[PDB]
């Protein structure tokens, strides 16, 4: 079957050039055009330009006129999207994308995974966590605040508690850094017997925070 | 440039019922049209082209038709793994997409205030979180009130997806500050509105 | 062919911001990026920002707290630039440079860049004096005297005679008035035949003055 | 921020030599994904705005001649001139084009060494039509000269001249690498007419004794 592998994700700075690539296989790369697609975070799918395989020529939308470039290279079978000059609107995933085949070229039957590109000034810092004391059934939590990348990963009593739980999506403020909250509901009479610890872990700056929450 | 309009942005149905989706474009088309299935974190799939072929593997209920300007997408009878968001594409252009959501009967949040922490106040900040718990539908409205004062642009709220078993959602709203500002006030309220809600909720704390 | 036009100079006074332009031609104006660097005369160069034409996106140079604001009029692939509250450390030559291209590095193009005078001191067109050659090889020249601001761009017989020229820096003198000097080594049997005549051009004061040197 | 440094920041070279210009760089210029030194090196010659030598750290622009050669890679990159020229006189920058803020470092200026050359010296009395107005200028010429060290001074009836004169000084020729020099004596209508005696006196490398021109009038 068709496969599409694209590279991973980046994280570049405004000002900077960021380079995906897609490596086909199950069936012959000269034989049909390349498409790519991006998709900023919370929107629809945006079509960015094609190229030719066999001939190398491109055409782009003309929004990204003057600011990407495609290219293949045949012998291993990949195509490349590099955009160059890089905003905050280009905060997406990419993905490359192939018609069904020459009588149907533009449904786009074949997506590989997706790259996600963020940019960003923001150096890599790790959160900050702070409880959310409680106050039948009893809600509490854990604030963690201010770090960059955005991968954060909450636990309860080192997955021992994970009924109830809501670990929300992160939010981006206006410093460039994420913040997100993590509430589970207990029952009161638990408060009184049974401790709770929030389990932080931000891999990028290797913060693993482990943080009670009792009763003010 | 051709736009293509879809509509509902969200479509509220059960399992089992027929979901109609449409996508309009601003010029003749003929039947260039393609449909697609996405899943938070996911790649798109193909589902139509040509506005009518179910493309490969595609289960029989997904099916569409139409010509020239209006366009449409079916299920005849939703499952659990249809609901999703769902996008048309003519040529280079792509519909702002459609979400497809499970409806059920309405549901009331559970509406908690947590005051700043303490280790967070010797640090010269203060957040106020006010969680909206296990609710339905998905609109809500969340006003942070300091002495009655209503605030603006110091809060920011986020849902998460609709959760996997009673369908409902949850919203957090973190409404930030400086220590000082937070000490020069007393009353920290969080006013909610929601159609589970005959009338408006407002929880509150002192000691600011 | 690409090509950059920027005004030759400009006079500011602290209290009104700098207003420059750069009128663009010879390839697609919203295909590519345009910065604005910044050169006190006789120092290293400095990047202001940038802006993409298409939708007017703007990227500044922190150092400038914000005093500056990029923009474009697309219908004439103008590029502007602004300075508000500017002092007399704003008084320097501003280019305007496009970039190499999207796959490239570097900027490819430039402006001849304009020369900005921040002060409060008016204009004053200069005076061209000669300076008469007094056989085998004689000197001849002109002293442009008395002008504000800078600069004045000097040719000899229209561009024809570029041969042995020597149009020296200008100098402020201690009445606040710059002045300069252009001259050139002709064969003095030629003294007697040819006529020699200075072209000083001072744009600020819209003055241009042709002054027949002779012995 | 990342900051350019170039360091020394003038070089003194005869035509023919090589010529080694440095460039380091805080962080790397190097873009991983697809492996281009964002950096670039620019040529500004006198009176003219930064010229694109070499981009991509190694890749040269149209029409630049074989001599110049660019390297390095990450923080360190250097330019290299194989036999300078006269017409290579310039200052070279180095320039950070990886992320915002773009910085360029601070330029070397890369002059011309020359065999010795004396000034040919002459002097120009004020116009009749700039004495009108009450000013009187007195021009000392000092033309293609090397080295640029020369002592010019102004003498009124014998009597030395300090705090009147104005020196300017070309940067030196693009063909025969020479300077040019030119001194002013400013004066009152008034106080020229006083004396009669004026002259330039230029002491340069390039003369056994100094030379001196004058003349008689005023
Ligand atoms: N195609
Ligand atoms: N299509
Ligand atoms: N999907
Ligand atoms: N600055
Ligand atoms: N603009
Ligand atoms: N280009
Ligand atoms: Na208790």
């Amino acid at each position: 079957q068709v496969q599409l592998v694209q590279s991973g994700a980046e994280v570049k700075k405004p000002g900077a050039s960021v380079k995906v690539s897609c490596k086909a296989s199950g069936y012959t790369f000269t034989g049909y055009y390349m498409h790519w697609v991006r998709q900023a975070p919370g929107q629809g799918l945006e079509w960015m330009g094609w190229i030719n395989p066999n001939s190398g020529g491109t055409n782009y939308a003309q929004k990204f006129q003057g600011r990407v470039t495609m290219t293949r290279d045949t012998s291993i079978s990949t195509a490349y999207m590099e955009l160059s000059r890089l905003r905050s609107d280009d905060t997406a995933v990419y993905y490359c994308a192939r018609g069904k085949n020459s009588d149907y070229n533009w449904d786009f039957q074949h997506w590989g995974q997706g790259t996600l590109v963020t940019v960003s000034s923001a150096s890599t810092k790790g959160p900050s966590v702070f409880p959310l004391a409680p106050s039948g059934t009893a809600a509490l939590g854990c604030l963690v605040k201010d770090y960059f990348p955005e991968p954060v990963t909450v636990s309860w009593n080192s997955g021992a508690l994970t009924s109830g739980v809501h670990t929300f999506p992160a939010v981006l403020q206006s410093s460039g850094l994420y913040s997100l909250s993590s509430v589970v509901t207990v029952p009161s009479s638990s408060l009184g017997t049974q401790t709770y610890i929030c389990n932080v872990n931000h891999k990028p700056s290797n913060t693993k925070v482990d943080k009670r929450v009792e009763p003010k | 440039e051709i736009v293509l309009t879809q509509s509902p942005a969200t479509l509220s149905l059960s399992p089992g019922e027929r979901a109609t989706l449409s996508c309009r474009a601003s010029q003749s088309v003929s039947s260039y049209l393609a449909w697609y299935q996405q899943k938070p974190g996911q790649a798109p799939r193909l589902l139509i082209y040509d506005a009518s072929n179910r493309a490969t593997g595609i289960p029989a209920r997904f099916s569409g038709s139409g010509s020239g300007t209006d366009f449409t997408l079916t299920i005849s009878s939703l499952e659990p793994e249809d609901f999703a968001v769902y996008y048309c594409q003519q040529y280079e252009f792509f519909g702002q997409g459609t979400k497809l959501e499970i409806k059920r009967t309405v549901a009331a949040p559970s509406v908690f205030i947590f005051p700043p922490s303490d280790e967070q106040l010797k640090s010269g900040t203060a957040s106020v979180v006010c969680l909206l718990n296990n609710f339905y539908p998905r609109e809500a409205k969340v006003q942070w009130k300091v002495d009655n004062a209503l605030q603006s642009g110091n809060s920011q709220e986020s849902v998460t997806e609709q959760d996997s078993k009673d369908s409902t959602y949850s919203l957090s709203s973190t409404l930030t500050l400086s220590k000082a500002d937070y000490e020069k006030h007393k009353v920290y309220a969080c006013e909610v509105t929601h159609q589970g809600l005959s009338s408006p909720v407002t929880k509150s704390f002192n000691r600011g």
